[PDB]
């Protein structure tokens, strides 16, 4: 849900492709769950993801 | 099933010790469709697109 929300606010096309890549079953297990990759670390990685604070918190 | 089953969608498992949301996700998507085709449905796959929301302060 968090990844989709970020993808939808991303105006960096290759950056949107990457966030969506992470939704696939294998990538999600290996790159998200195995490494405990957080929404915060992805927002820091993607400063032009236009998500806003109040959507983050919620 | 050994009592007269209409098993429309094969069971799904979650291992808390690994990737419970992966499997839960696999079983779910496969699941809606199994029952979809079965009968029919109301949101497919469509959507419901109400990715719901709220924040205002």
């Amino acid at each position: 849900t968090q990844l989709r929300a970020m993808a939808a606010k991303t105006v960096c096309p290759p950056h949107k492709v990457e966030l969506e890549a992470l939704l696939e079953k294998q990538a999600y297990k290996e790159q998200v769950l195995a490494k405990r990759l957080t929404m915060l670390e992805l927002l820091e990685k993607y400063p032009a993801c236009e998500m806003k604070f109040s959507e983050f918190i919620a | 099933a050994a009592k007269g089953a209409e098993n429309i969608a094969d069971r799904g498992e979650a291992d808390a010790s690994d990737d419970f949301e992966g499997t839960y996700e696999e079983w779910r998507e496969h699941m809606w469709s199994d029952v979809a085709a079965y009968f029919n449905l109301d949101i497919e796959n469509s959507e419901d697109n109400k990715s719901t929301l709220s924040l205002q302060f």
